[PDB]
């Protein structure tokens, strides 16, 4: 009737709570590692950024964005989808590369024709150099990265281990390095293949950086979301428990009365 | 559709359906959120909240609770107000601009209040 | 000073002398040095602080002296004396196979790692 | 190929006495498989 | 004490003399197997000649058909246990007075033994069916209604029967009537009017679980939701030392088994490994009793983590090998353990030494 | 109102038209699988091709099923 | 005693029908009290009566009703309970200028079972009365008095007691505090200054209500 | 375990376990997803699906449903074909080739038919 339907549902809320507790704990384990990884990657990047500034690097765009293959990371997917959406108003034609299963869906609805290359995305472990290098290698052929003047990367910066701000950075192309002073305060040769190689190396290093930063925010975010869910399901377990009790009590009285009318007649 | 007119019936179908979607998702919205539910469905939920606030209509003998005098709105006028809103031609103003208002014109006029 | 870091761990520093092998031959840097941007090839890398010495084995990367004694080294996964025979035997096979099997470049890079290791 | 693909292969050879620590070993491997894409339209997926 | 031959029951929620505590559980989940093991174990004292240790068991089949009971007798006969077991039967076919009067007739037989200074043991199966018979009687004599359409005065019936089950003074010969009621639940409802009455009256419960059954663990006794109010005051000293630890290890593992697999914290994963080997150890085949000398060595192996260092699959193997290994080398230590009833520092030194040689092979 | 989830005929069928059995041959399995897949579909979990196949097929049928008052045919 | 310390016992009547006392005494307890109140009312004088708690009266009557074999309703309460609650309440009434202008105020005080208000007794008193003074356990708990939600309270044709003073300053603070309920609904709404201004007002106001027990203003 | 013989008993227990893991996993698969399962777990899901469709046998008196006559399956043949799935030697067979089969001979016959 009402009673069993309360009861079957009360077990649902109960089981959902347990699962969100479990999820938050596996997030914590992974999150430790992820952070470890992001520091070494960002650390390499900085030494590079020391070159780029001092060189005064300057100067279409490519968009890369980064998600897992798993949903329920809170609003990382759609804050990222959104901040991608803004940079389609500042380049109403830009070619979106979606690294991850989740971001891929959101953008593809908005324009199917901007979506040009997409991947299967990053797994249930921290981003890694091998992956980014190889995707970079494919990038050169399909998207013809070297003609473009800009390439651009989007991610989520894990500001705090309770917060996330979507942030971006600029991967410097092959054109830039060449015409920025590099004989003027740095010493290069015309018999160096260093610009066409330096472009590729920072395509992949910078992209590794970004990936790491987004992935860390994501794994931090799921912990936060799923914690708030444990509490939300709990508030609802307690509310269905009050109904469950009331409901059993009425059934007992209604059962009783049937006997009484019978005995009496 | 052959009694009260077809338009009326089409609107009425949509009003039950959009609202049935918002009822289905009630567990999932409270436990989780809206960026954890599908984008089409999220829209239906905002839209259904607009419909739900709209039911707020100032009344004559419930003037004390509404706090605003009575509103007589035609059936024919009513079909148009809900028809446009379902097509999201009046979702570009607050979901509280639909609270305690009579006709459609009034819905527009409260957003201009609210923005201030 | 030395900034030198790997994607698996961070291990970078005034670092007195650093000696690196590059597309420009071999380069050694002591304190301030002329600023060049040079691609590091597969390499045996030495870093010295005092007469104490540290030794790295390297897959390649990039080197850029910034003209103020700030030696930015950026390089991937390295260990040298703790990077040490069975790996040399395994690398020799890996060399063989890779020739027959971009694939031309893969086979060349593999030859450089066998050669860099045999020198140690 | 790419310079970063060249360097990437040397690194793979180097984690192969043979081995180091977990982060090295983890740092070469693909979790990502090349999904060919153009236009919307989606040509079959092959390993990156 | 009293030894049932199941390791879990004797340590976590010990059994005593004139001590009644439930065996309340779900339908055809091997209720009868929890009970049957104990009667078969009482064969051990019976064989000797100290007749103040002899529990002369009574199984009381109330509103339980002759077909079911014919297995019950057959199984007793095979293991040579119809020469002290008594089976009072008021069957499904036999009328409501006989079923109403079946627990009262059985207890009374036990009183002769108890008064002469002896012990005896009564296993009631099941008070869910005793209630049903009183209902039939009440309704035809138009007695007052109550909860669930069973009579309101059922409480008084159960209470009179369960308060005679008691451990008497030395004056009354130093004897008791030990009891173990078996209560049949409708999928695990304990909030049900007839379970609820009995639960308050009796001191302790054992609650079997449907899930454990499906999961291929039989007995499906679930020992987290088992408590005995009086419990360990009746417990072998030997078993208290090597399974105090054993409560704390299994207790943590339940709560830490609400975390499920990808991979987890270094801490959490360890707890599951330890719990699980112990759980497979406490999975036993049914109708197989155990002596005190073979329960005590195994649990010590679990506690001291010489069993929880060995694969899950190989647990079942380990158990017999270790036992045989102890009988071949030093059956002196086992006999010593048994008859002292306790572990001394000299036996505890030895007991660790022995587990080590065995783990080595 | 119509619901086909809890609509059964115990004995089994033989009373329909021969032509209608063939055309609706696997219609029963599609709709029954769809419910389960549909429930999963709402959590917002990423779904594999086997699951999205069933979800794309099922949905279209359900829209066929739907009717308006007073259409005898 | 409490009344006699604060100098006020002499203008109040107390009626007692305790729980040790027999089932008809409790039943007849409200009907008699209201007879004294009507005598004050029909001299054109103003009066008040508090029937604390009519739900325990319902119980006292239940034993009588059950032995009189009159139908049971929800919670085993009389089927004929309804007639009692209406007959009693409509005595405490405002009268016309022909009848003396006599008052006798009613504020019938109900004892919920498990704080559920879908119970047979709670609904029966709401339906007779014009408005509610719903009290919540939680607002009482976190040190606020009065502990009344105006979200659950209403007043129909009983709403009047607002003169000019209480018209100017706010023309019902309750509607605004049902504006607070919205902002704080979805805050835990807007990040806009409008919601935050109401939020900031609503929070200050909730704090300001807090009072000490048996010290009125 | 003796009345129906030890092999039979052990095989039917494995089945009871694998399905029970499948049902515990249903919850995880709903929320978490199917790729956040261990490799031991993923394989149990897979055998459990094969087993689940290995309960399906048409009958002659259910030629008012499928229209395919009944089968007779001998007790030893059930014991041996379930066992094979569970031992991992007969996970080369798909789920639909255990759908609509008799005895063992049948299961083999259906592996060929689907391939063509």
């Amino acid at each position: 009737a009402t009673l069993k339907e309360v009861e079957m549902r009360l077990k649902s809320i109960k089981n959902i709570e347990k699962i969100t507790k479990t999820m938050k704990i596996v997030a914590s384990t992974r999150l430790s590692k992820a952070e470890k990884a992001k520091i070494s990657a960002k650390k390499m990047d900085e030494a590079e950024q020391l070159f780029y500034k001092n060189a005064e690097t300057k100067n279409k765009e490519l968009i890369v964005a980064i998600t897992s293959d798993k949903g329920l990371c809170g609003s990382i997917h759609s804050q990222l989808a959104k901040a991608v959406r803004r940079h389609l108003n500042d380049q109403p034609n830009a070619d979106i590369v979606t690294i991850g299963d989740k971001i891929k869906m959101q953008l593809l609805r908005t324009h199917p024709n901007n979506i040009k290359l997409s991947i299967n995305g990053i797994g249930k472990d921290a981003p890694t150099f091998q992956e980014s290098a190889l995707i970079a290698d494919k990038l050169l052929s399909v998207m013809k990265a070297g003609t473009y003047p800009k390439i651009s990367i989007f991610y989520n910066d894990p500001v705090s281990s309770l917060s996330f701000e979507p942030s971006e950075k600029p991967i410097f192309n092959a054109k830039t390095i060449e015409q920025s002073p590099s004989f003027g305060k740095f010493e290069i040769d015309t018999d160096a293949n260093v610009p066409r190689d330096l472009f590729e190396y920072t395509l992949a290093n910078q992209m590794l950086t970004a990936m790491a930063q987004g992935y860390a925010a994501e794994i931090s975010a799921r912990r936060n979301a799923m914690d708030n869910a444990s509490k939300n399901a709990g508030d609802m377990i307690n509310r269905y428990s009050i109904l469950y009790n009331r409901t059993r009590q009425a059934v007992i009285t209604n059962e009783l009365v049937d006997i009484i009318t019978g005995a009496s007649s | 559709a052959a009694v009260v007119g077809q338009e009326h019936y089409d609107v009425a179908s949509k009003v039950q359906e959009t609202l049935q979607t918002y009822k289905s998702l009630q567990d999932i919205i409270a436990i989780l959120g809206m960026d954890e539910l599908s984008e089409q469905d999220k829209l239906t939920v905002e839209r259904a909240r607009k419909i739900q606030r709209f039911l707020s209509q100032p009344f004559a003998v419930a003037e004390v609770f509404t706090g605003i005098p009575g509103k007589l709105v035609r059936l024919k006028d009513t079909v148009a107000s809900f028809k446009a809103v379902l097509e999201g031609k009046y979702d570009n103003i607050p979901e509280h601009a639909f609270y305690m208002v009579g006709g459609i014109e009034d819905v527009v006029a409260k957003a201009e209040k609210l923005a201030a | 000073k030395l900034q030198f870091a790997l994607p698996h761990e961070t291990l970078y520093s005034e670092v007195t002398q650093v000696n690196l092998p590059a597309k420009s031959g071999r380069i050694g840097v002591l304190a301030n040095h002329v600023p060049t941007v040079e691609q590091l090839l597969p390499g045996v890398v030495e870093v010295m602080e005092g007469s104490n010495s540290k030794k790295f084995f390297i897959s390649g990367g990039f080197a850029t002296v910034q003209p103020d004694s700030q030696l930015c080294v950026t390089a991937i996964e390295a260990p040298l004396e703790s990077f040490s025979e069975n790996i040399k035997n395994l690398l020799a096979e890996a060399k063989k196979n890779v020739s027959s099997s971009r694939e031309a470049a893969e086979a060349a890079i593999q030859v450089e790692v066998l050669e860099n290791l045999q020198s140690v | 190929i790419s310079y970063a693909a060249y360097l990437n292969v040397a690194a793979q050879a180097i984690r192969s006495t043979e081995l180091q620590t977990a982060s090295v070993l983890n740092r070469s491997q693909t979790d990502a498989f090349y999904t060919q894409y153009k236009n919307a339209s989606e040509p079959t997926p092959i390993t990156k | 004490p009293v030894q049932t031959g199941l390791k879990a029951v004797d340590a976590l929620v010990p059994i005593g003399r004139g001590q009644r505590e439930l065996i309340i559980g779900d339908r055809q989940t091997g209720k009868t197997a929890v009970a049957l093991d104990t009667i078969l174990n009482q064969k051990r004292w019976n064989n000797g000649s100290d007749e103040s240790k002899k529990l002369y068991c009574v199984y009381v089949a109330v509103g339980q058909k002759r077909s079911t009971v014919a297995q019950l007798v057959q199984t007793l006969e095979q293991h040579d246990a119809m020469k002290y077991s008594i089976i009072v039967a008021a069957t499904a076919s036999e009328a409501a007075p006989l079923q109403y009067l079946a627990p009262f007739t059985a207890a009374s037989i036990g009183e002769w033994f108890r008064d002469n200074g002896k012990h005896a043991l009564i296993v009631y199966d099941d008070l869910s069916k005793q209630a049903v018979a009183y209902r039939q009687l009440s309704l035809l004599l138009r007695r007052p209604p109550g909860r669930e359409a069973y009579p309101g005065d059922v409480f008084y019936l159960h209470s009179r029967l369960l308060e005679r089950a008691a451990k008497l003074s030395e004056k009354e010969g130093s004897g008791s009537l030990t009891a173990l009621p078996v209560i049949e639940t409708q999928g695990g409802d304990v909030s049900a009017y007839i379970p609820t009455n009995v639960i308050s009256i009796t001191d302790g419960q054992i609650f079997l679980e449907a899930e454990l059954f499906y999961k291929g663990i039989r007995p499906a006794i679930n020992v987290g939701l088992s408590v005995s109010r009086v419990g360990s005051a009746a417990q072998v000293k030997a078993l208290k030392q090597v399974a105090g630890s054993l409560k704390l290890f299994l207790a943590q593992y339940r709560e830490v088994a609400a975390f499920a697999q990808s991979d987890l914290d270094a801490s959490t994963k360890q707890t599951l490994v330890r719990g699980e080997r112990l759980t497979q150890l406490l999975k036993q085949n049914q109708y197989s009793p155990l002596a005190t000398e073979e329960q005590v060595p195994l649990i010590y192996a679990g506690v001291n983590g010489h069993l929880d260092g060995i694969e899950l699959s190989r647990i079942g193997e380990f158990e017999s090998s270790f036992l045989s290994y102890l009988k071949s080398n030093h059956n002196e230590l086992l006999t010593e353990i048994r008859e002292k009833g306790e572990l001394s520092k000299e036996l505890l030194a030895s007991l660790k030494s022995a587990t080590e040689s065995f783990v080595a092979t | 109102a119509i619901n086909v989830g809890l609509s059964v005929s115990r004995v089994g069928s033989a009373a329909q038209v021969k032509a209608l059995k063939q055309v609706a041959g696997s219609l029963k399995l599609f709709l029954a699988q769809y419910r389960e897949v549909a429930a999963f579909a709402q959590f917002g979990s990423d779904l594999d091709a086997s699951t999205k196949q069933t979800l794309v097929r099922g949905e279209r049928l359900t829209q066929l099923l739907k009717q308006n008052q007073y259409s005898p045919l």
